[PDB]
């Protein structure tokens, strides 16, 4: 029903990692990771990839810590409007 | 000189259907989504769902899902909201609105509503 | 409701007279702020009876063509402020605050005036 989360989701080690098929769908989706507000995180080291389509984003700095990991709060949508309330929010865990 | 006339009130029993109808002029039809609220008498206004006529998106709230389906028609410039199972909490006024896309999908034009009353 | 983003408005209602002023105060569970055109998305209606809402304000500072300057929107990204200097009897309405930052849109419970 509703959308599935556009890219893949993978945790590692030290960092949550997001992989696409292409440039066009890292750009069109354009993840951000938000807060407990919604508000992207603007003190996240995240590191991006254009060559392997690849978004890597440390637990510390990108994520929540909660018991057993860290939750992570990811927001997709349109960078070509100022239309929001068609963006996807999603939310995941990682183990520690 | 845009414009969003909705059709007339309706009455009707529980467990039936209803289907009502927004036709919007002034502005491009597909370029804008349209919006439906709902306001039950002497309550607020709650938000049903959005639909785009350019490539048939939608959204609802999850809260309306199965109750309402949003269409739209781009020859006549009219989008369509079907209510079914209607209860006695489907008893209300319904707004069209225009949410505009240059300035973050704002609704700035609203229906004169149309009133279903659900009795028995 | 999950996931919602929840718009708190107080007060409820609101019984004044003529010429002061009064203000509306809304909050949100969730940031409106967009880092990409710096702006917060809320809006604020009015409702007569017998009526479709009107836009008051948008991008929770910006008057609609047409709206009188005593409408004052205000406020920060997750506490907004609706203020109304002078009131008239033409004012006499319900007012909603609204997020359109995220799906699904939602409400403020209102705030009915009376005078």
């Amino acid at each position: 029903e509703n959308p599935a989360f556009p890219g893949t989701l993978i945790c590692d080690k030290d960092e949550v990692r997001i992989e696409f098929s292409s440039r066009f769908d890292m750009e069109k989706w354009n993840p951000s990771v938000v807060d407990t507000l919604g508000s992207e995180i603007l003190s996240c080291t995240y590191a991006l990839d254009l060559e392997r389509f690849v978004l890597k984003f440390p637990y510390e700095t990108c994520t929540i810590k909660v018991v057993g990991g860290y939750q992570v709060n990811i927001r997709v949508g349109d960078t070509t409007t100022d239309v929001r309330y068609k963006d996807d929010m999603y939310h995941f865990f990682c183990p520690a | 000189q845009v414009q969003l006339q909705q059709s007339g009130a309706e009455l009707v029993k529980p467990g039936s259907s209803v289907k009502i109808s927004c036709k919007a002029s002034g502005y491009t039809f597909t370029s804008d989504d349209m919006h439906w609220i709902k306001q039950q008498p002497g309550n607020g206004l709650e938000w049903i769902g959005w639909i785009y006529p350019g490539n048939d998106d939608t959204k609802y709230n999850q809260k309306f899902n199965g109750k309402a389906t949003l269409t739209a028609d781009k020859s006549s410039s009219t989008v369509y909201m079907q209510l079914s199972s209607l209860t006695s909490e489907d008893s209300a006024v319904y707004f069209c609105a225009r949410g505009d896309l240059n300035y973050g999908g704002s609704m700035d034009a609203w229906g004169q509503g149309t009133s279903v009353t659900v009795s028995s | 409701e999950t996931g919602d983003t929840v718009m708190t408005q107080s007060p409820s209602s609101l019984a004044v007279s003529a010429g002061e002023t009064l203000t509306i105060n809304c909050k949100s569970s969730q940031n409106l702020f967009s880092s990409r055109n710096q702006k917060n998305y809320l809006a604020w209606f009015q409702q007569k009876p017998g009526q479709s809402p009107t836009l008051l304000i948008h991008w929770a500072s910006t008057r609609q063509s047409g709206v009188p300057d005593r409408f004052i929107g205000s406020g920060s990204g997750t506490d907004f402020t609706l203020t109304i200097s002078s009131v008239q009897a033409e004012d006499l309405a319900i007012y909603y605050c609204q997020q359109y930052y995220n799906s699904p849109l939602t409400f403020g419970s209102g705030t009915k005036l009376e005078i």
